[PDB]
């Protein structure tokens, strides 16, 4: 082993650190507002759909409970 | 003869089973294979009485009942 092996390899450490990094919080939060709003975008259907055919607004809630005639 | 075939809608048959007094049925029977699971082996009946009055009978879900049809 030289010093200059050593020193060669220290020096290609430095220059493979130093890689600039961008910012990626946005692209998580733009996905997150994506992601939020596909998912509460099916629930228009459901609501329009219910008080179509007459279901009480106060009828139509969130969960997996089997909807009734009366319930959705 | 009413002019569509007996599996013209693929969901399931139609039947038209009239007396010779007026009293009679037409049924739509929702087959397996080509029917929602919820709405398989359900029939839509729609009854005649010999005094001439039509009405409309389902054995689907009272949920998915259309209007105008008791469950």
């Amino acid at each position: 082993f030289t010093l200059i092996e050593l020193m060669i390899v220290v020096a290609i450490i430095g220059i493979l650190a130093a890689i600039a990094i961008p910012q990626y919080q946005n692209y998580v939060a733009r996905s997150e507002g994506a992601s939020a709003l596909a998912t509460i975008n099916p629930l228009k259907t459901t609501v329009e759909e219910s008080l179509s055919r007459g279901i009480a607004g106060s009828k139509i809630k969130i969960g997996t409970t089997a909807s009734t005639a009366t319930e959705t | 003869y009413v002019g569509v075939e007996p599996d013209a809608n693929k969901l399931g048959v139609i039947a038209v089973a009239i007396e010779d007094s007026g009293a009679g049925d037409i049924t739509f029977t929702f087959q397996t294979g080509t029917s929602s699971p919820k709405n398989a082996t359900k029939v839509i009946t729609l009854n005649r009485t010999a005094d001439g009055v039509w009405a409309c009978k389902s054995t689907q879900d009272p949920m998915f009942t259309p209007k105008g049809c008791d469950n």
